[PDB]
């Protein structure tokens, strides 16, 4: 079987003077039942 | 084995590691994306995290009790990706969200593109409280990726 395992990354703390970045699109979407977000077109 | 912090979530066979995904231990519960582990059980250090809780169409799964985490995204502020990509150190991305508008209501969504084992990587507010985790999303047009800010309910 696959052994699944977890490892500890860091500590959860928001960043002073962080790199700010990416846009902020406004989408219209759908959510299946499968949890699978779609573009709605 | 439950120390609060944020983890990798690794698969191994009879060879190397792979990153499948990230998760959030908080008040004893471990939190991540259901696509990430499937239900599957997980291994920490020498002991057996069990699935408590879960919602394939949240795409959310809680390990060892229910979901602890209940901070909301305020709908105005920036917010700050504690990506933790594989292969890499967690890296903090601080961004403004746009929006899903489905029928059932807005969402926030992060226009940031990471690596798929970068899925249950934290979303955090001002006050460094998890206001959901990064995965599951959708492709627009050019290729590039926005994820959902997605959240549990805490009961
Ligand atoms: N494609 C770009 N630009 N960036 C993505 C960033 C991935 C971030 C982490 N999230 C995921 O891996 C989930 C998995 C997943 C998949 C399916 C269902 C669920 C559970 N409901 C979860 N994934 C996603 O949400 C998206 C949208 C899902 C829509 C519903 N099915 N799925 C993809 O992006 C697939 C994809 C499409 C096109 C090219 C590539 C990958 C190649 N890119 C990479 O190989 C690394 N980058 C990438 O894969």
């Amino acid at each position: 079987s696959v052994d699944m395992y977890i490892e500890r990354a860091g500590d959860i703390t928001w960043e002073k003077d962080a790199e700010v970045t990416g846009n902020s699109p406004r989408l219209d979407v759908a959510l299946d039942e499968s949890g699978d977000f779609s573009l709605v077109e | 084995e439950t120390t609060d912090g944020v983890y990798r979530v690794m698969t191994r066979r009879l060879l190397g590691s792979t990153q499948v995904g990230v998760g959030v231990m908080q008040e004893g519960v471990f939190h991540t994306m259901w696509h990430v582990t499937k239900g599957a059980a997980l291994r920490s250090g020498e002991g057996r995290l069990d699935p408590y809780w879960g919602d394939v169409k949240q795409d959310l799964v809680s390990y060892c009790g229910p979901w602890k985490l209940d901070a909301a995204w305020d709908g105005l502020s920036e917010v700050q990706l504690l990506a933790v990509p594989p292969g890499e150190r967690a890296k903090n991305i601080q961004t403004l969200p746009g929006i899903f508008k489905t029928k059932d209501g807005d969402i926030g969504a992060v226009a940031l593109d990471y690596p798929a084992g970068t899925s249950g990587s934290p979303i955090l507010d001002k006050c460094g409280r998890v206001i959901g985790l990064y995965g599951n999303g959708v492709v627009i047009k050019n290729g590039s990726y926005v994820s959902a800010i997605t959240q549990g309910k805490r009961e």
